[PDB]
DNA sequence: TTTTTT
């Protein structure tokens, strides 16, 4: 307690020193922290110090015993700035019943205030008069930071961490100790905590990043352990934070985020409201509970796999894959009203010229007049891809304006680590719930290795489909696509359109393969011929199974692919056995066709 | 008993850098607690 | 910037 009187006697003796010292120079001095760090002396890791053991008092552990200190307990991320120590409890009646106060570590004067408490201010000025402390180069608030992010740390500390520790860090002494600290770092030898370095667009902005949650629905805020800003949370971080898989106090750690707001030269922390951090979903992830808030030791990248991301959460700044299959071309229009129009290679030839014919009818025209505008198309590669060592839906990556030699880099079967790339909804007939791979000028790749064993259990190379399995009910095979070889039987071809081709295989089994695009030709029946990229299709000429074919879909008179052969020259066998297998094929076609015992 | 100062403080970090860690799947040890927080939940 | 079939 006291007595107000011996109080402003060394309030106003306190002043003095301020001003008299703030007439010169002064002498910094290293304060006690700053030092001890500095030594030789062998140091501890939270981990370590802990035992790796992480934290045990879930919504209040039964044994207050320890040390409770109800004085902090009462204290969250938001409370932090006020708090204000009891002079009362953690003293007794010592060097107060004199006119002096405190004295607490490294120096400096505290002035017990009034009403019995030592918070905020206090310290602020008992840091002033702190040896080597030039309030010259400070502020109140600069101070209001700083303390309240110390406190909440060591409230914390206690909690979760008591077998280890108590009120042993709740000493304004041990409290004004770091205040010092900071001093002598953030300003003695200037290095800037990450936040304060980079909302001064003096670091390179949002690449790697740990950081905690300090504060709460628009938006959140996020500290380095010295300054916070605030976040900006795309959907599914707000879809998190909304349940409550994110609260503060929380780690987490983001990569390649941006900076919103102010893109001018911005003071320290304590600027406007148009600034924020933005941070993506797909680009930042939980961390570990000690972790070392700050930047992060490696910048490169960090990889993760398809089986997360949202589709609504910003680019992945990374994905190490291997790539199931690779894909033909494609063209793409915009057309004038904004719709888009897929074309295969020999399929955006006809119209290709279509247009040509016809542009060309125009100048005709135009000059039969004189004597007497453009299309919006555009290139596309898809392939499939898939998280490294493990299973997932697979995944669809799409590289618009492909490239010359890239058809002949990223190959089928190989691993690569494609850094950057764009992630969207499917959207996409045959594919419904998954996400989308879209690379961007940023994009990157990296063929990393496999090993002949880790690869037969990803992977999955290509095959030519037996035909026997499409009848049974058990073929789910992937995403739904398959190849095959076989013979040409019968080409139905109705206006109304849709045209059906049977191919029958060496024994005499048929499927339809519907198509929806024009018939490669070539296609006539008693012709061997070899279907790349047909998708599944349910059935059709009741008893055959089908299969559809796509802008992907592909076919041959004379395939070169190796997986086709085994049962290729398997299929020559029968068709250059006879004759009376192009005619054997009828037989079944027309008698399936046609059923067991119809009107004779 | 364990020392208050050598301890290296989750946050007091190096001028440059150069001088697992992340939960892979978002919702689904290390990672559950966090001790900072585990203040607000008491 | 991303689409189809008796």
């Amino acid at each position: 307690k006291d007595l107000m009187s011996s109080l402003q006697s060394a309030r106003d003796l306190q002043d003095m020193r301020i001003k008299n010292k703030e007439r010169r120079h002064l002498r910094l001095q290293p304060g006690s922290l700053y030092l001890t760090k500095s030594s030789t002396l062998p140091r501890i890791s939270l981990q370590a110090a802990v035992g790796d053991r992480a934290p045990s008092a879930c919504s209040p552990k039964q044994l207050y015993i320890y040390g409770v200190s109800k004085e902090c307990i009462n204290v969250n991320s938001k409370n932090a700035e006020y708090f204000q120590f009891d002079i009362q409890d953690h003293f007794g009646k010592e060097d107060l019943c004199a006119g002096k106060g405190f004295q607490l570590a490294d120096g400096g004067w505290l002035i017990p205030s009034n009403d019995g408490k030592a918070g905020k201010e206090e310290f602020y000025r008992a840091l002033c008069d702190t040896p080597g402390v030039d309030p010259k180069l400070i502020s109140s608030i600069w101070v209001a930071n700083h303390y309240r992010w110390i406190v909440w740390k060591l409230a914390a500390m206690e909690f979760a961490f008591p077998k280890e520790f108590a009120n042993r860090c709740l000493n304004p002494e041990r409290v004004l100790l770091q205040l010092k600290y900071r001093y002598d770092v953030e300003i003695d030898n200037s290095r800037r905590s990450a936040l304060k370095k980079i909302l001064e667009r003096d670091d390179t902005a949002a690449k790697t990043l740990v950081l905690c949650i300090s504060d709460i629905v628009d938006t959140i805020e996020l500290t380095d352990g010295w300054y916070a800003v605030r976040a900006q949370l795309d959907p599914p971080l707000m879809a998190l934070v909304k349940s409550g898989k994110l609260t503060v106090g929380q780690k987490i750690i983001t990569q390649g985020a941006e900076l919103v707001g102010s893109p001018d030269a911005c003071a320290p922390l304590e600027a406007p409201d148009s600034l924020r951090l933005k941070i993506s979903a797909n680009s930042t992830r939980p961390a570990r509970w000690h972790s070392r808030l700050g930047f992060f030791r490696d910048p490169r990248p960090f990889p993760l796999p398809l089986s997360s991301l949202f589709s609504d959460g910003g680019n992945v700044g990374c994905v190490d894959i291997i790539v199931q299959r690779v894909y033909p071309l494609q063209w793409v229009e915009k057309t004038v009203s904004g719709l888009y129009i897929f074309r295969s290679e020999r399929e955006e030839e006809k119209e290709a010229l279509r247009f040509a014919e016809a542009q060309q009818k125009k100048l005709e025209a135009l000059f039969t007049k004189v004597h007497t505008l453009s299309r919006d198309v555009t290139t596309v590669w898809k392939l499939r891809v898939t998280s490294y060592k493990k299973k997932e839906k697979s995944a669809l990556l799409s590289i618009w304006r492909p490239s010359s030699d890239l058809s002949s880099l990223l190959t089928e079967g190989k691993r690569y680590r494609i850094y950057h790339l764009a992630v969207s909804k499917s959207k996409s007939k045959f594919e419904r719930p998954s996400i989308q791979l879209t690379a961007t000028k940023r994009t990157q790749y990296q063929q990393l290795p496999v090993s002949s064993e880790t690869l037969l259990q990803v992977y999955q190379p290509r095959e030519s489909l037996h035909f026997s399995r499409l009848s049974d009910p058990a073929f789910q095979p992937p995403c739904s696509e398959v190849d095959v070889v076989g013979v040409v039987v019968s080409v139905v071809k109705p206006i109304g359109l849709a045209p059906l081709v049977y191919l029958s295989d060496e024994c005499l089994n048929l499927l339809v393969v519907k198509f929806g695009i024009d018939l490669n030709e070539d296609i006539k029946p008693r012709v061997l011929i070899a279907a790349s990229n047909l998708q599944c299709q349910p059935e059709s000429t009741s008893g055959v199974p089908t299969l559809f074919a796509c802008h992907f879909s592909i076919f041959s008179a004379s395939p070169k692919e190796a997986y086709f052969q085994e049962k290729v020259n398997n299929l020559k066998h029968a068709i250059e056995n006879i004759d009376t297998f192009y005619k054997e094929a009828e037989k079944k076609l027309i008698h399936v066709l046609e059923g067991d015992s119809p009107k004779w | 008993p364990v020392d208050l100062g050598l301890l290296e403080e989750d946050d007091e970090f190096e001028e440059f850098p150069a001088e697992h860690v992340w939960e892979d799947n978002w919702d689904d040890d290390d990672f559950s607690n966090q001790l900072r927080a585990e203040l607000e939940k008491h």
